[PDB]
């Protein structure tokens, strides 16, 4: 069935790295469904929770979501259909501490990947 | 026997305005002996993450083929997970059958476009029902779209209703149609 | 077992008022396990063709006898086509069956007269559903007439929230009650 | 298979406010293929009888436990005759069943709480469904509740909307949501 | 028993004002009635249009008796154990305005049975 | 026969302004064709944007024939006994507006069967 390695992480980093979120992936044979990720931010400064931050669907990318993160978040992979959905945050401020959630979905398969990223 | 085709629970952005998916839609079709139950509810992320009473209305518009399959051409489309639903489990199964012209909008029923227009509650919960926290959600059955046989528009309209700035958080929305027969 | 009663589709001018049949109903009863769902949409015909504010409420009774069969006696009646949906076709069965029965509303939860009253958006595609386009429907569940055993009443109403004259092509209508045993 | 959970026709007095069952709910819950179907109806009783613009908004919260079971502490509780309605008769059985799970709000599609706002017309018959005469009523779907595993709310809202002293014998309501899985 | 019932499903009951009326309704539990002891009384009074309006009830072990105004403090039910088969009770200080039909509702699902007293005060 | 129909269910009928056309719609019955006779004819004109317009109706055994305000006094059914199988019309006075594509839709549950005549007026 379709997995995620390393299915939950902390990553300590300092402000103005990039910090690399790792996200590969597994598919099974019965995974037949379009692939379907999409990376989530629930940041500690604030109430809000779960908001996208970037996305991969028809395979295009998608990134204009979180103000925040505005031109700093990207896939690192040229070949993300064969397991790789890992992103990467540049140029690392305070605010961007929180939990990073990575879902790959190609139905039936499902899987997440939280990332505890502290700065 | 029945046969419920959905999005699968926590889904995806998966409704496009303007070339850019931006509406996360729970999307439910269930057909039970002979009417189907369209279930949704739609989140709103990024710039429609907040809606105001000057937001312009708009359509998500699904397409399906003859057979009952989504097709790429709507703004909700076979981009996203879509399938069926087993009896027991909350799996998406991709796997086409032909159970699935049943989930569609009976043809002869619907020959002409039909139309449901209902309140949509917006963050019902945390505004507590206030009465200037709804729109209206139009299905639209069978509206002609390209090469569809059938279509099933979401349009979401008088946001001129809102007093102000409200979390674009809808209500559980219900519509029912005839089914297609196999 | 299921079972759906329905007018077919592209319904007769089936719906009375004052002895001439002048509203379109398109009307099918789908009992499943327990509830029977209402799914209806009418068209208003000849001088209803068009609806003005002025408008005068109306009541279109559909009366049934004890086993579910529509007698010849109200708004809706057994002279136009009304009879059975087979599962797999869109053909209209007249030859009654015991099951029609279960298509009633349970006289035993509805030994008082039930309503609901809903929002009914009128040619709401080309009017874009504006809000000053919608009168209200309030299905009547056993309101007593006559020596009919069941009835359900479509009552068109508050005409006067129109902001002018409308085409009288109504969204489609969704009710629920509980159905009666066996 | 499907499955019906319910009050039984001529309900009890089953609806606390402040300690005190004060409004008569018929609430029925019928489980089809995928969706349950909430069918209820509500009159207010004692000081609740009639109702006044100045009412304030409350919440009859059902609770159930893992396993569709109604649990003691809501304000509809398993203090009031509740449980399965047999297919073929109006009596309410209470000796649980496995398939009462059924019935209940999918956890993982209601993993946060989920809402439907609607019209809720008071006394419509009565009034011949003036527009003033309709409260709203919220069902709150799995509002986390102390021990409960999955929560109905019926949230009685925007008294305020009536033009006057209203008798709170409201219209039957219908709510859909994806039911749990066995 | 064969299932839920009572003693006497009809009954008119004639009493002098300032008296007090014992409205008998005693009830018979079958072994299928399982569910929770849910009992109400309700009148339909002659002076005015409504009907089956409350009076008091049981349910939970708990009666509950401040319902209709015009019998504040005049209802009680009768029996100390009243999940025993008896749903009886008093309306003391009798009124012209408790004329009606009052009616006993016992459900211990599946069971249901119900009673009606037509009372009637004289001057 | 096996199944209700109509005879010659898509014609092309040519008149002259004045004249009065006749539009045939001649049906036979099945004999599982059980529910009642219910026969419409719809006009699709090509004078505006209204389609499938009812002017004359057959239901109950009665004919009902005020719909369509240009038809009126101008539309009838032909046949002396209709039920038996001849639903044809009459339209007199033909009149330019008078363009369009009638429609001829006959009900006897289960059967159901339409036929369409494209009416063109000269001058």
């Amino acid at each position: 069935s379709l997995s995620i390695t390393t299915p939950e992480e902390m990553i300590e980093k300092a402000k103005g790295e990039t910090a690399y979120l790792p996200c590969k992936f597994t598919l099974s044979p019965e995974d037949q469904g379009p692939l379907d990720i999409e990376w989530l931010i629930s940041p500690a400064d604030n109430q809000k929770v779960d908001q996208v931050i970037i996305l991969y669907s028809g395979d295009k990318i998608y990134d204009d979501y979180y103000p925040d993160l505005k031109g700093r978040v990207h896939f690192t992979s040229n070949d993300l259909k064969s397991g790789d959905a890992s992103i990467n945050v540049t140029n690392l401020q305070l605010s961007d501490i929180g939990t990073y959630q990575c879902k790959v979905k190609k139905a039936p398969g499902v899987a997440n990947k939280k990332i505890h990223l502290v700065v | 026997a029945p046969i419920t085709l959905w999005t699968g629970p926590g889904p995806s952005i998966n409704g496009f305005i303007n070339d850019t998916p931006v509406i996360r839609c729970f999307i439910c079709l269930t057909r039970d002996s002979n009417l189907v139950t369209v279930n949704a509810s739609f989140v709103g992320e990024g710039g429609y993450r907040i809606v105001s009473p000057t937001q312009s209305q708009f359509s998500l518009i699904m397409e399906f083929d003859q057979f009952g399959q989504l097709m790429s051409t709507g703004n909700i489309n076979s981009t996203t997970t879509w399938g069926e639903k087993p009896w027991g489990n909350n799996t998406v199964q991709p796997r086409p059958s032909h159970t699935w012209k049943l989930c569609m909008p009976n043809r002869e029923v619907y020959s002409t476009p039909a139309a449901t227009i209902s309140r949509c509650g917006l963050d019902s919960i945390a505004v507590d029902g206030a009465p200037s926290r709804s729109i209206d959600c139009m299905l639209i059955i069978n509206k002609p779209k390209g090469v569809a046989t059938y279509t099933l528009t979401f349009r979401f309209l008088n946001f001129n209703r809102l007093s102000g700035g409200t979390l674009f958080k809808t209500d559980v929305l219900t519509f029912t149609y005839v089914g297609e027969n196999q």
